[PDB]
């Protein structure tokens, strides 16, 4: 995460037009939280809300958006941090103000910024049936044990495009099957009940 | 509580039975290709997660009993649960438009296939120059054609001159022969 | 115990006549055919090399390679009964007497499908319908020390890879587990393994 | 996986090609509409010879034979 | 040829006419501009089926033409391009099947049945090693 | 760090097959065999051998091809336990003399593995278990001189190009980006947090 500047510190100045102090709770929680997208259209609540200029409201979301995830990105623990990230012009009542709404909400950010990383497609749901298969076109007579594994899947929708985030696929396992997976998923279980690995 | 069941028509005995031809007439309209009715008419006689199983149980029927070829009196004996304005108004659309539902029903075993010309349209132009000579004169058609197929409408255009349309053309012809000793 | 039966009652008059070119062979010869019978059905896919030896034979005898066909076809009839089935050695002895093979000869040919069908019997299994067969899986496990939204994170993670054959080919299928994720989906994998070895 | 939601079919004669002047053969035709995960609903439809159709609907009593006595 | 010269000849002018005017900017093109150069829409040509009114209607189905219940033909289609395109069609079927053997018509379908009777009377890596070798 | 002391190698049916053939394979060629093997391990796309070296294998060795196959398999599978593990070279020895593998087909692995091995290794931990990687940087400096709707520029523009290999389809994508001087300055920022989250881990 890049520093502030002078011209965002004079944007959170605008927070002095605002309405309540409650109004610049929200901008300081939805700029966090907002995408790009998103700040287009949390522009347009800022714009009704303080009636400051289109400008202003951009320039406000984003020194917001800038200095919250500064704060969440670096972890600052302490309000002595924080405010030595603000310059000493800045306006102290309005300065001692965002320092405790960043408190608060910097426990939340860190665990809200985790869940969102980027990885592979995650697991949503898993569920599975075993099945005896009994007869076929080809064997009068079966007794032949089966699992099916159903798996629901999610992706990052900005990398579906046309297709659905989410999809299903079942796999079907014998227990010869089965249980070479088992030994493999069993080593990792048996090097985490001590806290670290064999 | 809950209504009876039976006949699928078990639906229709909600209706006000005046509004019983308006609602029938229409929706064999949509069978035929025209516009269903709509809900905002009906909104106070069916649910709105209701009305969606009105329409798909009254066209299975009206289907059905054409389809079979039913003698009057056995549809009458299916009506017998009805409001006897119901069964009357149902044994009128079936006299009155059982030739209409009979034709979509031959346009829907066409759709047992693959792919479907939905619709064509034609252009004729004249070739006047090209980069590679001065005094072209061609004449050319060009033949669009719009292919139903897994559900989705795909353009298609063919270009043709003189001697590939009057080879297109003979083709058809001898396919006309055969249909027309068939039709 | 067991109990005499044939296959089916529907079969061509040619089988007939192909156990009497089988009873027109040498024991050798009988022999010799039917070790390469079976010596293709234990590497059904061997058709090739089941047709050179089909060759070497028919040359070896100066037997008609069509007759010889006759023959393979006809033959051929009962093993694909019999293994559906799951019928006795008896049974399909008792089917080519019946077809009119000499009871010596039919009983050799019963033996030796006695002895491979317990393999042919594990085989036929093997064709049988699956769904999306999983037949490989590679795994990495880790930890999260950083991320382009905080400096410091220390989240640990399982990613599998599933390769699932979907008929004629296979796919990848790449899945992300959390800490919490993979213990939950390693405890539901062992009920599977219990109630998979327990049935009624 | 997939469950069939409707199934038609239709009985016909195919009676001349512009390659051969009497092909005339019957086949029958199948259209299967099946609902995916979700309820995507799709349309699949198949040819069958007179032949293969007598296959297909014996092989159907098998398994309505072993269904009861699974 | 006179006819050709004529059409030539109109042709010719329709191009003077359009290499006479400018190209303009499309968020400035009034509806004339936009059909000459190109950024107009054009609508396709699909059809609807109709229903129409027989003079030769009795009974019944009479009584349901003779009614509100059976809408005006070219109203039947919402869009007038679409509506357009439906009465050319509706139109255009009518022409083909006017404009268009028992023995040999029951001859052909006696041919076809004996070939379905003839059809049918016939019923007349380290992990697949390591399953391989130590879980197979 | 540790090494489980059980049987790295498992007896089975098929290796008992092989340990005899491996056994009567000729020490004069084993050696030569395993170096192309070990060499190749870390691809999966790739086989060790063509079919006609195979039949140069099977005249050499008078195996026949599934037979060979099969040796050609468990070799493999020897050393892949050996890669997972890293064992040490005695303890290799060991292992195999448990499969009563004969003691100069034993002292022939030791050898290849010693010094091939822990290149080896090395190339395993490379892999990637991602269906994209990275593949190819290049770049291209332009200036920028005119366009239609300004005259008289001066602008040093870069292009990038990105090769990424998706390895599920055996395709490379190329992937071009823009640049005007502030924005590769500002990724240029983004790579500097990179390199001192990885300079955080040693």
């Amino acid at each position: 995460m890049a520093a502030l500047t002078a011209e965002h510190f004079a944007a959170l100045q605008s927070l002095l037009k605002a309405s309540s102090k409650d109004v610049v709770r929200q901008l300081c929680q939805e700029s966090f939280s907002s995408s790009a997208l998103g700040l287009k259209k949390l522009l347009d609540v800022t714009c009704s809300s303080l009636s400051v200029t289109q400008e202003e409201a951009e320039e406000l979301l984003q020194a917001l958006h800038r200095l919250t995830r500064l704060v969440a990105f670096r972890d600052l623990s302490s309000a002595e941090a924080i405010l030595a990230l603000f310059p000493e012009n800045f306006h102290q009542n309005l300065k001692n103000l965002l320092t405790k709404i960043i408190l608060e909400h910097v426990s939340t950010w860190r665990t809200e910024a985790q869940a969102n990383q980027i990885s592979l497609p995650r697991l949503v749901d898993l569920d599975w049936r075993v099945d005896i298969k009994t007869s076929s076109d080809s064997i009068s007579r079966m007794a032949v044990p089966t699992c099916l594994l159903q798996m629901k899947i999610q992706e990052d929708p900005s990398l579906c495009g046309d297709k659905p985030s989410i999809s299903a696929v079942t796999v079907e396992l014998s227990k010869e099957t089965l249980d070479t997976m088992l030994d493999g998923l069993g080593r990792i279980r048996d090097q985490l009940s001590a806290v670290a690995s064999k | 509580m809950e209504p009876e069941e039976g006949t699928p028509l078990w639906r229709l005995q909600k209706l006000p039975a005046e509004l019983g031809p308006q609602l029938l007439h229409k929706i064999i309209d949509g069978i035929c290709g025209r516009a269903y009715p709509v809900y905002q008419d009906y909104h106070t006689v069916w649910e709105s997660e209701e009305w969606m199983h009105v329409l798909e149980d009254i066209a299975k029927f009206f289907k059905a009993i054409v389809g079979k070829n039913l003698p009057d009196e056995e549809i009458f004996q299916q009506l017998n649960q009805l409001n006897s304005l119901h069964q009357e108004t149902i044994m009128k659309c079936v006299k009155s438009r059982k030739d209409e539902i009979k034709q979509a029903l031959s346009r829907e075993i066409v759709a047992i296939s693959s792919a479907q010309l939905q619709d064509f349209d034609w252009q004729v132009k004249l070739a006047l120059s090209s980069d590679k000579i001065a005094a072209l004169r061609m004449p050319l058609l060009s033949l669009h054609l719009d292919v139903k197929e897994n559900g989705e409408v795909k353009p298609y255009s063919i270009e043709m001159s003189r001697e590939e349309l009057q080879n297109l053309i003979q083709s058809l012809e001898a396919a006309n022969k055969v249909v027309l000793q068939l039709k | 115990m067991g109990r005499l039966h044939c296959t089916e009652d529907p079969v061509p008059e040619a089988v007939g006549g192909d156990m009497q070119q089988l009873n027109q062979l040498g024991a050798q010869q009988f022999s010799a055919l039917t070790e390469v019978l079976f010596h293709f059905l234990t590497e059904p896919k061997e058709v090739e090399r089941f047709l050179a030896q089909l060759s070497e034979f028919a040359t070896t005898n100066q037997i008609s390679l069509g007759s010889l066909r006759s023959i393979v076809k006809s033959l051929l009839l009962v093993p694909n009964g019999a293994l559906k089935k799951s019928l006795t050695a008896k049974q399909v002895q008792a089917d080519f007497i019946t077809l009119g093979l000499s009871e010596e000869k039919a009983t050799y040919f019963s033996e030796k499908w006695k002895q491979n069908a317990p393999t042919l019997a594990r085989w036929a299994i093997g064709q049988t319908l699956m769904i999306n067969q999983l037949i490989d899986m590679e795994w990495k496990f880790g930890v999260t020390s950083g991320s382009s939204e905080l400096e410091k994170v220390g989240s640990i993670f399982l990613q599998l890879k599933l390769v699932v054959k979907k008929g004629n080919q296979t796919e990848n299928v790449y899945i992300e587990l959390t800490l919490p994720q993979f213990y939950s989906f390693l405890h539901e994998m062992e009920r599977v393994r219990t109630s998979m070895e327990c049935f009624c | 996986t997939n469950q069939l939601v409707d199934f038609q079919w239709k009985l016909g004669m195919a009676v001349s090609s512009d390659t051969c002047r009497s092909l005339k053969y019957p086949y029958v035709a199948v259209m299967l509409k099946v609902a995916d995960h979700s309820g995507q609903v799709k349309t699949k439809c198949f040819e069958m010879t007179i032949p293969q159709f007598q296959n297909f609907y014996r092989q159907f009593k098998e398994i309505a034979a072993v269904i009861e006595t699974v | 040829a006179g006819d050709s010269a004529i059409l030539l000849r109109a042709i010719g002018s329709q191009i003077r006419d359009q290499l006479a005017l400018p190209w303009v900017p499309p968020h400035l093109r009034t509806p004339k501009l936009q059909h000459l150069q190109g950024s107009a829409l054009q609508k396709p040509f699909h059809a609807s089926r109709l229903v129409v009114p027989e003079l030769s209607s009795r009974g019944e189905p009479r009584e349901f033409q003779a009614s509100p219940l059976l809408l005006p033909v070219p109203t039947q289609v919402p869009q007038p391009v679409g509506r357009v395109a439906s009465l050319l069609e509706h139109h255009a079927l009518q022409l083909c099947q006017q404009t268009g053997t028992r023995a040999q018509r029951q001859r052909l379908q006696k041919q076809l049945t004996e070939h379905l009777r003839q059809s049918w009377g016939l019923l007349g890596s380290r992990f697949t090693h390591s399953e391989k070798f130590t879980f197979h | 760090m540790a090494v489980p002391a059980a049987l790295i190698l498992r007896e089975s049916p098929s290796m008992k097959k092989a340990v005899s053939l491996i056994n009567a394979i000729d020490t004069g060629r084993f050696p030569r065999l395993l170096t192309r093997i070990l060499q190749k391990l870390h691809l999966k796309a790739e086989s060790s051998f063509s079919e006609e070296e195979e039949e140069k294998l099977q005249a050499a060795f008078s195996l026949e091809k599934q037979d060979l196959h099969l040796v050609l398999e468990t070799i493999s599978f020897i050393l892949e336990q050996a890669v997972y593990h890293n064992v040490k070279p005695a303890a290799l020895q060991q292992q195999l003399e448990n499969i009563h593998l004969r003691q100069d087909k034993a002292e022939a692995f030791v050898n290849t593995w010693s010094s091939m091995g822990q290149e080896t290794v090395e190339k395993f931990r490379q892999r990637i278990l991602a269906p994209c990687k990275l593949e190819t940087v290049g770049w291209q400096l332009n200036l920028q001189m005119a366009h239609s709707a300004q005259a008289k520029l001066k602008s040093p523009q870069a292009v990038l190009q990105l090769g990424v290999n998706n390895e599920d389809s055996k395709s490379l994508e190329k992937v071009l980006v823009e640049f005007s001087h502030k924005e590769l300055f500002d990724f240029y920022n983004k790579l500097e947090t990179i390199q001192a989250q990885l300079d955080s881990l040693t």
